[PDB]
């Protein structure tokens, strides 16, 4: 039996309170089908863990995967809520750190493929085309990547990311972004559903987040917008160890799935209505 | 040893090739076995330069895991088609070990993964449709092109057969393939043509090429439906052998190159329209 980690990341994981019975509420799609949900476990600092209900983009995807391939699965949320960076000695976090450590031998959130961590695990094909962009409020005005309030940027406007994100290694590695960096590193956030809810609050001015979440929460939230298109590209993959026997059949369904037109079902599903 | 043989194709602009007798500027040396005739097997390889976005990642990935290359053009089909259950064009190549990796506009499949070991995408690509400014074409499930015999007359519509596109529509749907097949076009260049002088209603083809082809259309007559909608979502790969040991570094080495903003710079090289 697979332990499956994942993290809480709208629309493509939803968390949710179980019922009194333990149990999920029934709930049903936008085209009218029932939504499948898991039991997952994970904490509410001393981490208790409960049992919680999980459904969204990628746990559809990982019935998905389950029932192409036959294995069984126990889901559980990652213990630190965080998705994965390596900081003499460095260490991997979040999911990362669960995938390496044998905590979870797969991962199925959206995890953004880089060279950082397929230097420790292995990624599959990706299974979701999107990239970056910036969230604001609306009447915020700049024009992107390249607007002067982030490129010489003082403390008249905040942006930030997640904190131990793959947006987090992007600006930190790259020298031509180290004016930006430095300006984040004091206000990043430890999650998007906090970042962004900061923006609402006009507590932080600019989220740089990934556009296929971005744009979710713009589409069901009208006083947020994304302002321009992707300054960059990057997808979501399956995450496993590189010893893992699963990892040509994953990525075998996963194109197999783009092609048939189950990842657009997905997409219109829980992304585009 | 680490001196490899690559297969690669002409499709512009990802890779192009031109005559020469040294190859000068970006373009690296690309060899093409041409006939002598149709009545023999004998022929000559032809010394030519290739050059392209393919190209420089090719030049990239030589340069960052060190390898030196003979280059040279697929002359046995051309992209990769499994005919009677044997492979041509650059995934056959690879297959029956000829050539140690593929680069060019190759797309990556399920089909074509079952044989070659494939790279990370590095050009996302997949399915789009090129019709004439305002044309009414929801998408690929359009009735038009689901029940094209619904409609008097009906939608003209087809795709340069044997490559990636052609396969998917095969199997996802055999109406619309069976109808499509009459309006077979020999190349993307006359698609182009039949389109903007009538004969064509629609050109079903790889995105990437689509999206190249509508910014750089005279007037922008030509557009891509969906603002550059992409069915079946993918990307170009490097084809390799399977259990090949240089793909490991060919990842490392392109996820490098996408972290460090390297492939603006090819973007703006190659891929740009003004459209
Ligand atoms: C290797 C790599 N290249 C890119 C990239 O932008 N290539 C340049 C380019 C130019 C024109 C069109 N399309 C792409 C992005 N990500 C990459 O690796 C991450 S990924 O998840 O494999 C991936 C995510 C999304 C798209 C792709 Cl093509 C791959
Ligand atoms: N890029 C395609 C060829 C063009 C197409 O089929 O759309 C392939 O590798 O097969």
């Amino acid at each position: 039996r697979l332990k499956i980690v994942t993290i809480h990341q709208e629309p493509f994981v939803y968390v949710k309170p179980t019922l009194s019975d333990g149990t999920c509420k029934e709930e049903f799609t936008v085209n009218g089908d029932p939504v499948k949900k898991v039991i997952c476990t994970g904490p509410n600092s001393p981490r208790h863990t409960v049992p919680q209900c999980c459904y969204g983009f990628c746990i559809d995807l990982l019935i998905k995967l389950a029932r192409t391939m036959n294995f069984t699965y126990e889901v559980h949320l990652v213990a630190d809520g965080k998705f994965g960076t390596q900081e003499n000695k460095k260490e991997w976090n979040g999911m990362m750190g669960e995938l390496l450590s044998g905590q979870a031998d797969m991962i199925v959130a959206p995890l953004t493929i880089n060279n950082e961590r397929a230097q420790y695990i292995e990624f599959s094909k990706p299974f979701k085309y999107q990239g970056l962009t910036i969230l604001v409020k609306k009447g915020t005005r700049i024009t992107g990547i390249n607007d002067p309030r982030l490129r010489n940027p003082s403390d008249k406007f905040i942006y930030a990311t997640v904190k131990q994100s793959s947006v987090d290694i992007y600006f930190r590695r790259q020298v031509e972004l180290s004016t930006m960096y430095r300006h984040m590193e004091k206000h990043n956030y430890e999650s998007a559903a906090e970042a962004i809810q900061a923006v609402r609050d006009n507590k932080l001015h600019a989220f740089i987040w990934d556009s296929a979440v971005l744009e979710f929460e713009a589409s069901q939230k009208c006083d947020l917008v994304t302002t321009g298109e992707l300054f960059f590209r990057s997808g979501f993959g399956i995450g496993m160890r590189k010893d893992s026997p699963w990892k040509q059949n994953v990525s075998l369904s996963i194109l197999k799935s783009h092609e048939n037109g189950f990842m657009e079902d997905l997409d219109k599903t829980w992304v585009r209505y | 040893d680490n001196h490899l043989s690559i297969v690669t194709l002409e499709e512009a602009p990802f890779v192009i090739v031109e005559d020469i007798e040294t190859c000068v500027r970006n373009t690296v040396p690309c060899r093409k076995f041409v006939k002598i005739n149709n009545s023999t097997n004998e022929g000559m390889n032809v010394k030519k330069c290739c050059k392209g976005f393919c190209i420089d990642i090719l030049k990239k990935l030589s340069r960052t895991v060190k390898f030196t290359y003979d280059l040279y053009l697929v002359t046995n089909g051309k992209h990769g088609k499994k005919v009677n259950n044997v492979w041509n064009g650059m995934i056959g190549e690879v297959v029956y070990q000829r050539a140690v990796m593929a680069v060019g506009s190759l797309t990556i499949n399920e089909e074509r993964s079952e044989v070659v070991d494939f790279s990370v995408p590095f050009v996302e690509t997949g399915i789009s449709v090129m019709v004439s400014r305002g044309t009414q074409v929801t998408g690929l499930s359009d009735k038009k092109f689901q029940r094209p015999h619904d409609y008097s007359p009906p939608f003209r519509f087809g795709t340069v057969p044997n490559g990636s596109t052609e396969r998917n529509i095969r199997n996802n749907y055999p109406y619309m393939h069976q109808y499509m097949t009459k309006f077979n076009q020999k190349g993307v260049e006359d698609a182009l043509v039949s389109l903007k002088t009538g004969k064509l209603d629609a050109f079903i083809y790889d995105a990437a090429v689509l999206n190249y082809k509508a910014g750089r259309d005279e007037g922008c007559k030509l557009v891509t439906i969906g603002s550059g909608y992409i069915f079946a979502t993918t990307g170009y790969g490097i084809a390799l052998q399977k259990g090949s040991p240089w793909k490991r570094q060919i990842d490392l080495a392109l996820l490098q190159f996408v972290g460090d903003g390297e492939m603006e710079e090819l973007e703006t090289l190659w891929l740009t329209g003004i459209c």
